[PDB]
RNA sequence: UCUGGUUUCUCUUCAGAUCGCAUAAAUCUUUCGCCUUUUACUAAAGAUUUCCGUGGAGAGGAACAACUCU
RNA sequence: AAGGUAUGUAUCAAGCUUACAAG
């Protein structure tokens, strides 16, 4: 039902060689979601690595901007529901065999024949990004994805192959933590990992820290930039732009709005292209 | 500069002895 | 065709509304994929050079407009000073001597190229996992 | 004195010839014959194919190719 | 050879199917 010319393939699946040789079939396996006969491709990423063929069709990759074999985001290198919750919209797709399943895949293929360049509905909200997902977009990826999976007969100690057992050995997997949207087991741990970062301790008082030592102004931040980034928060009581240290001092009347500034700027408020400098002010008449 | 002045000749007349060697212009 | 037409830059603030990946050029949803006609042999040679020794020359057309470096892990290239796999090397080091029986006379003693080499607590955890 | 090549393997189109010194099966269109209906069928004609094979041609080697036709 | 000993449901394994994507 489907031909192709070249696969989607995020960068960690290609392997560390710029010179890889790759083979193709014409109607290979089926897609592991929609049973559609794509063209399976196979290659060797690296010299200690399994072959990692091709898992879903080009259509089921163009739907969710997903790579071709490891099923991660093509823009980030992240799972699917991390992206869809991080963009707060799911781009629904049915679950059963026909019930709207191959119907909607067929029709979304029929209205994807023109472009072949971008995902079908994610294009509008893949622009308003880079705030909540960019903190976890692991560049320089780990190639343990590509290592060959663990053999039996070392698990049973029987492996007569000796050294030339191509798969692996002495990696016993653990039966406590190992589809396409939800629910996936390590993703819950990763969203707990992002919800539970390492901040500064919240000091024992009643919201007196409306001042904060934010600095690293340099030549990027100006006065109206930071006070219009705080005017959407609310009202000041005293601003200054102290340029001996390249810093700015803002407060709020009844702290709460500047409270989310403390949530926005734990080395995190990224405007004008800079990791801003943040440590804690006085609020102590000092 | 010192031995590269003939080591490049080693690599070149090494590589070119396989660039076009085996009658590229085994089948049956 | 003229150089000035295609080399003329684009006026604008570059449109930073997009992400890095969607602003980047493509034809295929993942990078601009285009045909090529490289020599088979030098492709295979520099491929095997990287596959063995972890360095190769880089393939490009318009990255910096000048590109003549090595890639992968850099320092081992100049440790061997840019030799290849099809070269009788400067030294014959860390070789590994096989024992040979190439008479085809003794029976169960002839190992030609099939010669196996001269070199020839976890199970509690494995039984508790299973 | 100089000129200097049969085998065997793969591709490359052309076949007009008893391409085959013999001879399969199918589809279609009609008439038969058995028939209850349908495939299995019958046995003649017409026109089409498939299949088992062949002929002359370009190229690449390798096989004593250096014995020697010339 | 079909044309007759109906078919249509509800629980219970081998046959066949991939030996894959994976913190
Ligand atoms: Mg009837
Ligand atoms: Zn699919
Ligand atoms: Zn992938
Ligand atoms: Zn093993």
């Amino acid at each position: 039902w489907e031909d192709a010319d070249f696969p989607i393939l995020c960068q960690t699946c290609l392997g560390e060689n710029p010179y890889i040789r790759m083979t193709k079939e014409k109607y290979g396996k089926e897609c592991k979601i929609c049973a559609r006969p794509f063209t399976v491709f196979r290659w060797c990423p690296g010299v200690r690595m399994r072959f990692k063929k091709t898992e879903v069709c080009q259509t089921c990759s163009k739907l969710k901007n997903v790579c071709q074999t490891c099923l991660l985001d093509l823009e980030y290198g992240l799972p699917i529901q991390v992206r869809d919750a991080g963009l707060s919209f799911k781009d629904d797709m049915p679950k059963s065999d026909v019930n709207k399943e191959y119907y909607t895949q067929n029709m979304e293929r029929e209205i994807s024949n023109s472009d072949g360049t971008r995902p079908v509905g994610m294009l509008g909200k893949a622009t308003s990004t880079s705030d909540m997902l960019l903190k976890l977009a692991r560049t320089t990826p780990y190639y343990k994805r590509n290592r060959p999976h663990i053999c039996s007969f070392w698990v049973k100690g029987e492996c007569k192959r000796g050294e030339e057992c191509p798969y692996r050995h002495e990696k016993p997997t653990d039966p406590d933590d190992p589809r396409y949207y939800g629910i996936n087991d390590p993703v819950a741990d990763k969203l707990l990992k992002r919800a539970s970062t390492m901040p500064r301790l919240d000091p024992p008082e009643d919201k007196t820290i409306t001042t904060l030592y934010v600095g690293g102004l340099g030549d990027t931040i100006t006065e109206t930039d930071l006070r219009n980034h705080f005017y959407q928060f609310g009202e000041i009581r005293t601003i200054t732009v102290v340029q001996r240290q390249q810093c700015a001092f803002i407060q709020f009347a009844t702290r709460q709005a500047a409270e989310v500034a403390a949530e926005k700027s734990f080395n995190k408020l990224i405007v004008n292209g800079r990791r801003l400098n943040v440590k804690w002010g006085r609020s102590q008449a000092a | 500069s010192e031995e590269k002045l003939q080591e490049k000749a080693r690599k070149w007349q090494q590589l070119q002895a396989k660039r076009y060697a085996e009658k590229r212009k085994v089948d049956a | 065709p003229t150089y000035e037409t295609m080399f003329a830059p684009e006026f604008g603030p570059e449109n930073p509304f997009r992400t890095q990946q969607m602003a980047a050029p493509r034809n295929m949803l993942s990078g601009y994929a285009e045909p090529a006609h490289i020599n088979d042999f030098m492709f295979e040679q520099q491929r095997r050079t990287f596959a063995t020794y972890g360095y190769a020359l880089d393939p490009s057309l318009d990255n910096h407009q000048v590109s003549a470096k090595y890639i992968g892990s850099v320092e081992e290239a100049e440790k061997n000073q840019g030799l290849t796999v099809f070269e009788t090397g400067q030294k014959k080091t860390e070789k590994r001597k096989k024992f040979k029986e190439n008479d085809a006379s003794n029976i169960d003693g002839f190992l030609g190229p099939w010669a196996k080499y001269v070199d020839e607590e976890e199970q509690k955890e494995l039984d508790e996992i299973t």
